[PDB]
RNA sequence: CGGAGCCUCGGUUGGCCUCGGAUAGCCGGUCCCCCGCCGGGGUCCGGUGCGGAGAGCCCUUCGUCCCGGGAAACGGGGCGGCCGGAAAGGGGGCCGCCCUCUCGCCCGUCACGCACCGCACGUUCGUGGGGAACCUGGCGCUAAACCAUUCGUAGACGACC
RNA sequence: UGGAAUGCGAGUGCCUAGUGGGCCACUUUUGGUAAGCAGAACUGGCGCUGCGGGAUGAACCGAACGCCGGGUUAAGGCGCC
């Protein structure tokens, strides 16, 4: 899977096709981490064919639909749940990240993993993403923020829009 | 029609490929005070740098071998035929348009002088990252003329000051006469408030 | 391979362009660094080599086995007749190169001096200096050399005197006199232009500016020997005997 | 990660008057004015309070590096404070076997002849930097003082001799000679 | 009484890097360096104004040594508010880094 | 020292993006370079927003860092931020460059016709200063 | 130094005549206060995505003829003395006069100017650089180098003294 | 009711040049420490082939070629050359 732009949640559940033996399969949903609806069915065979006896031809989705955010403009804190593959072995993880959304957080996920460890998305793999808490929280770099009366100002503000002023006389300011 | 660039502050290859392309473009670009530019990095990896730059000569004669210039005009010229075609017409066209001077000249010191912020060390680097003087690099090896740049832009600049005094008189003399006179002239104050220039 | 017995290189790659020289008389290439302590002096001379004898003298330095005793030592005797000066020359500093700023001549220039702008002195009507020297006798022309001093007393950083040998008095074939700038080391820029005037038109001898035991340097052209072989020049092992295309 | 505030303060003492233009700062009191130039750390200088009593330096924004750089300049306004009170006298002994170590002082503190090290007949003429000022102290046999008011160029003054004052190719774990440093203290107490 | 051209400097033809299409010309106009701004010029009429020896009939006036070679602004090139031409005769690559005449008369406003 | 602050409640000017050239007010800070961001009376919806194209202002009015946009509308309302946008000098400086931008050929002719005449007089009430601090000094 | 045509070479289509410098900090003033040969220090006061803004400044050319208003009266223009400039040097400033104006710029009346009848290289820096020759006048000018010969401090020949 | 889908006009007879030194590449694999080494299996290229890219380049990626104009991409890139 190719983590392009921004990521979207596609709650996809399945089945087996129906045979003599069982008439009616059971039915079995995950929260797939996907941009579109093609690679998310793609991605959820091959979680259920990594869990279940279960394949494409001998399968079947039952419904594959993107399911948003119940509270976009809240800022939360999500506690993602990380399976990568090292170039020596396979590691788990556990790492917060404070944002708006599941879907964001995920992608902040994929690139800040792709930042460290150079972890690519087929390596990665997602189990679980869980709303947390302020209090809860373990990593400082998210439990930094978690303050009412927060207060920081902007100190080196380096400015961009550089090359429409390109033969300027003044010097550029440097502190808002 | 002449882009009189400044040189203190600025990236020696970012100003490079800055001033190349614009000498290419048909500009007269004349890059004055390349003392004051300064490469990133710290000094040390730019002087053995420079000085692998002086062991890489021709074994057989190195009259024949590459003339390494230790000016820091010359080593600003240096690096723009680097980043020209200096082997065809038009890159030699490019070199005769440029124009680069030790310190600043009296033709060129009367003259309000252009900066690029593309280029400058403190919109490009982090203020923690180390830089090295081109003036300081090419003293230590083996530029003979700091100190009399050093006395001759202190000659100018007590000028300049003597200048820019006399320039801010006449700006106090400018802002007084128009605390007088912004009565009968108000009626072309008002029309220039209108449009946006004044407010 | 690798040599198998190493050895010393056969010559100097610091003295490597051996070509003729292109100048005759030998040019000072560094002057001795002024100081605002020590008086004005001249810094240079230029004297004629004569010839060669023997000296005779006592030997004084302590812990030496020749301690006290008379040895024998080669000395060259310079004759060196006092010089003339006909000008003077200020010279700027720029970031490019120490510049000449400006060259002032003298009024009064023997024929000596004059022999020296000439290729040829016979067929020449010796005409020079002859439009400059009207400067010396008029009312502008003395402003206008007061306002040159004036601007070398101001811009001039290093001044250099300009004297001429006195061939008349030497006992060579030749009267075509050698002129040579002489850097001035000494006090302000203004008290060393006002000695070099005072000085101007005037005989410089040898008491003036050198002394006794004083250890000094030679700049010269060394006497030619034309185009020789590697073996005479660079002084290479000569190949044995038994070489069929040279030795 | 980026640690969005780190600060420390610093509570001058009320014989102490510190100012402070731009990031460059001067402490002055009794025995008198110390400068340092802060222009290669990067920090907030905030001297707040009335009668300018605290002195508190910021760090906004800066990862472990930086957030080292912190209490570094606490310590030297602690030093220069230190210094303008009370001053450093650097006591120092001058520890031989067999020669008797010569140590004279010329120019009222400028330069230190040191004579007779290891029967070497070399002097060291090493000089101090303006400021420091080296003397013989009373009931003692074998004694440097180095007084001062700046830490920096008190102790490069005791480190320019402790290192003049050693032995080459020897074995230095037998030949213990040489001046070291003993006590380092202030000028006056408090 | 005064200039009816904007200033724009000839940069090259539309070309790889190691292949050049001579019959379009890649054109810098000075001041508009955009897509969003380039868009004015399009369809507007450019010409490279020079002199030679030999006489050369003027109309509307006598015979001078002045000489031109109109084109047509085609559309935008690049993102830094480059645009193309396409010319009737092909440029000489002599006018390399050197001023032609785009006009406002074929005007859309 | 520092004057602005990234504080819960400042008022900030957006330089480029969509909402460019707009007042906006700072409700909660999400990450390092990101704020959640609101302005009920200026027009831009509650979103997310970095700090680059924001340009935080002198303007502070209090709600909580939760609050929502009627409790964000009521602090906007009882601190009146357009007046005194409109009263500083910042925003007189943007209309004026907006009125620059949107000045007409007929317009720059009036502009021309009056600068000519205006800096004629300052030319010489300059020349009548210099003069008469000539006479002041001798 | 002070006129007309005529070849060649090209690009060009208004100038910006200048503080130093910082970037976790700048700019400009009065200076009630204090030192120096107007500068500096503290304090005070206004701005600080810069508006004592190169996201900017100056000039603006279609022209002339009458009258009235705003602006000017201390200005536009027309020959000698005195200063500032050297890193590769500025068509800068000050005193006047024997002569000419309320014309120059901003608002309004009043007409005129090949109105060349829609059609492109138009519009300057341009007395632009270089070479030929004619013009009118004034003030100034009366050369070296090389070959030849000689020397031998030099040298294959050249070259050099 | 031309007894699965899709696609394509097929079958057949003479005469016959050149070739019978090959090489490289994902995968499998023999000998060898290994080799730009020697020898194999499938398939594609070079040989026989230009073009854009890999700075350079018989084999790599893309893509095969009559002569041109407008547009658009692949592989690669978008500080300057
Ligand atoms: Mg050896
Ligand atoms: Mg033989
Ligand atoms: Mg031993
Ligand atoms: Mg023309
Ligand atoms: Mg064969
Ligand atoms: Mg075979
Ligand atoms: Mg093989
Ligand atoms: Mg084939
Ligand atoms: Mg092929
Ligand atoms: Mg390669
Ligand atoms: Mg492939
Ligand atoms: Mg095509
Ligand atoms: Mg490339």
């Amino acid at each position: 899977m190719k983590a392009s732009g921004t990521l979207r949640e596609y709650k996809v559940v399945g089945r087996c096709l129906p045979t003599p033996k069982c008439r009616t399969p059971p039915l079995y949903r995950m929260r797939i981490f996907a941009p579109n609806h093609v690679v998310a069915k793609s991605r959820f065979w091959y979680f259920v064919s990594q869990l279940k006896k279960m394949k494409k031809s001998s399968g079947e989705i039952v419904y594959c639909g993107q399911v948003f955010e119940k509270s976009p403009l809240r800022v939360k804190n999500f506690g993602i749940w990380l399976r990568y593959d090292s170039r020596s072995g396979t590691h788990n993880m556990y790492r917060e990240y404070r944002d708006l959304t599941t879907a964001g957080a995920v992608t902040q996920c994929y690139r800040d993993m792709g930042a460290r460890h150079r972890a690519r998305a087929h390596s990665i793999q997602i189990m679980k993403v869980e709303e947390i808490a302020a209090s809860k929280c373990r990593r400082p770099a998210v439990k930094q923020f978690h303050d009412s009366k927060i207060k920081f100002p902007l100190p080196h503000r380096v400015l961009r829009r550089q090359h429409k002023p390109r033969f300027t006389t003044k010097r550029p300011n440097t502190f808002f | 029609q002449v882009l009189v660039l400044d040189g203190r502050g600025h990236l020696l290859g970012r100003l490079a490929a800055i001033v190349a392309k614009q000498v290419l473009l048909g500009r007269k670009v004349v890059v004055v005070r390349c003392e004051g530019i300064n490469i990133s990095g710290n000094f040390y990896r730019n002087k053995l740098k420079y000085l692998a730059f002086l062991r890489k000569r021709m074994n057989t004669n190195p009259s024949r071998g590459p003339y390494h210039f230790r000016a820091p005009s010359r080593i600003f010229w240096r690096t723009v035929r680097g980043m020209l075609p200096h082997k065809t017409k038009r890159g030699q066209a490019a070199l005769d348009r440029l124009k680069v001077f030790d310190g600043i000249p009296p033709p060129y010191d009367k003259k309000k002088r252009m900066v690029v912020p593309a280029a400058l060390k403190v919109v490009r680097l982090k203020p923690t990252r180390k830089f090295a003087y081109l003036g300081r690099l090419a003293h230590e090896v083996g530029w003979k003329y700091q100190a009399v740049t050093a006395t001759l832009e202190e000659k100018r600049k007590e000028k300049a000051k003597i200048h820019y005094r006399k320039k801010k008189q006449l700006m106090r003399l400018r802002k007084q006469a128009e605390k007088n006179v912004e009565k009968k002239i108000s009626k072309f104050t008002d029309v220039l408030k209108t449009h946006g220039l004044l407010v | 391979s690798h040599r198998k017995f190493s050895a010393p290189r056969h010559g100097s790659l610091g003295f490597l362009p051996r070509k003729r020289s292109s100048r005759h008389r030998g040019k000072v290439k560094s002057f001795p660094k002024d100081d605002p302590s020590k008086p004005v002096h001249l810094t240079a001379f230029l004297g004629y080599k004569a010839g060669m004898t023997h000296i005779v003298r006592e030997v004084d330095r302590p812990g030496s086995k020749v301690n006290k005793k008379e040895v024998v030592e080669a000395v060259t005797i310079v004759e060196t007749p006092p010089m003339v000066v006909v000008g003077i020359v200020g010279y700027v500093e720029t970031p490019r190169g120490l510049r000449t700023f400006k060259t002032v001549f003298a009024e009064h220039i023997s024929d000596e001096c004059k022999r020296r702008f000439y290729k040829n002195w016979h067929k020449s009507k010796k005409k020079a200096f002859t439009k400059y020297c009207k400067k010396w006798q008029d009312d502008a022309g003395k402003r206008q050399l007061d306002k040159d001093f004036s601007s070398m007393k101001k811009y001039c950083q290093v001044i250099r005197v300009l004297a001429h040998t006195q061939m008349r008095l030497l006992p060579l074939r030749q009267k075509k006199a050698h002129l040579m700038e002489i850097q001035v080391n000494g006090g302000t820029v203004a008290e060393k232009l006002d000695w070099a005037r005072e000085r101007l038109e005037q005989q410089v001898p040898v008491s003036q500016v050198f002394g006794q035991d004083e250890m000094i340097d030679v700049i010269g052209v060394t006497k030619g020997k034309g185009y020789k072989g590697v073996t005479s020049r660079w002084h290479t092992k000569k190949l044995p005997r038994k070489t069929h295309r040279g030795l | 990660m980026k640690t969005i505030l780190s600060n420390q303060t610093v509570d001058i003492p009320e014989n102490v008057d510190i100012s402070l233009k731009g990031r460059t700062v001067i402490v002055k009191g009794p025995r008198g004015t110390l400068r340092r130039d802060f222009n290669h750390i990067n920090v907030e200088l905030s001297l707040l309070g009335k009668k300018k009593k605290r002195l508190r330096v910021d760090k906004w924004w800066g990862n472990r590096k930086e957030l080292a750089t912190v209490r570094t300049i606490c310590s030297h306004v602690q030093n220069m404070i230190k210094g303008v009170t009370l001053g450093f006298r650097y006591k120092m002994r001058s520890v031989y076997a067999h020669f008797p170590i010569n140590v004279v002082i010329q120019e009222n503190g400028s330069l230190v002849e040191i004579r007779n090290f290891l029967g070497e007949k070399y002097i060291r003429r090493v000089r101090m930097r303006p400021g420091v000022a080296c003397s013989v102290s009373q009931a003692q046999k074998d004694e440097l003082v180095l007084e001062g008011n700046d830490i920096e160029l008190v102790s490069n003054s005791a480190a320019l001799i402790q290192q003049a004052t050693t032995v080459k190719n020897k074995d230095i774990r037998k030949f213990l000679d040489g001046i070291y440093v003993s006590e380092k203290g202030t000028v006056q107490q408090a | 009484s005064g200039r009816l051209w904007c200033k724009a400097i000839f940069a090259g033809y539309k070309r790889g890097l190691r292949n050049q299409r001579e019959h379009t010309a890649l054109l810098k106009i000075e001041g508009v360096y955009a897509r969003d701004e380039t868009e004015f010029y399009l369809g507007k009429r450019c010409a490279y104004v020079y002199k030679a020896k030999n006489n050369t009939v003027t109309p509307g006036g006598k015979p001078n040594k002045t000489r031109v070679i109109w084109g047509k602004v085609t559309r935008a090139h690049g993102n830094s508010g480059m645009v193309r031409a396409k010319f009737r005769s092909n440029l000489p690559a002599k006018a390399i880094g050197h001023r032609i005449r785009v006009m406002l008369y074929p005007s859309r406003i | 020292v520092f004057r602005r602050f990234v504080e819960v409640g400042r008022v900030a000017y957006v330089s480029f993006g969509p909402h460019a050239g707009k007042l906006v007010a700072i409700v909660d800070v999400i990450d390092q370079n990101r704020a959640l961001v609101d302005g009920p009376c200026t027009r831009v919806r509650r979103q997310a927003m970095p700090f680059k194209c924001m340009q935080l202002t002198d303007f502070i009015l209090k709600f909580p860092h939760s609050a929502r946009q009627k409790y964000v509308r009521k602090a906007w309302e009882k601190a009146d931020i357009n007046t005194k946008w409109a009263a500083t000098r910042w925003a007189k400086k943007i209309e004026a460059r907006e009125r620059k931008a949107k000045m007409t050929d007929f317009d720059r002719y009036k502009v021309m016709k009056a600068k000519k005449m205006r800096n004629r007089i300052i030319k010489n009430e300059v020349k009548k200063l210099q003069r008469a601090a000539l006479l002041k000094a001798s």
